[PDB]
């Protein structure tokens, strides 16, 4: 973001980020599972504060 | 009277709690409940039972005597 043409940014990406791993990753993708929300309570009692 | 926030001093104690709609109100009611009742009665029976057994023996003897003390003898 700033004073820069998008053409320039794409040229540099294809130059310096071409060595990245391809689209396939040998079947080991992180798939975020849903996260259970729990109605609950935690109290850290510290009367010195 | 006494209020919350003026009772006593506590430090370094953490309490974890779960909502009552997230857990069961009768969890292992018979699985863990009965063995706990056995432990509780076992632990106190020797302190409670003897005096009430002692009462039972006096109660049966006293009535047994009275119930027949007014029977007649040949003399």
């Amino acid at each position: 973001a700033g004073g820069l043409e998008h053409r320039q940014l794409l040229d540099l990406a294809q130059k310096h980020f071409s060595g990245l791993s391809g689209t396939y990753d040998e079947d080991a993708v992180p798939t975020l599972s849903p996260c259970r929300f729990t109605g609950s309570q935690i109290c850290h009692r510290e009367d010195g504060l | 009277g006494r209020q919350f926030g003026h009772l006593t001093r506590v430090r370094h104690v953490i309490t974890y709690s779960l909502s009552p709609f997230e857990q069961r109100a009768f969890p292992h009611y018979f699985s863990k409940g009965i063995p706990n009742v056995l432990r509780r009665t076992r632990a106190c029976i020797l302190r409670v039972a003897p005096p009430f057994v002692a009462f039972y023996l006096v109660y049966t003897w006293g009535t047994q005597e009275f119930e027949k003390s007014k029977r007649k003898n040949p003399a």
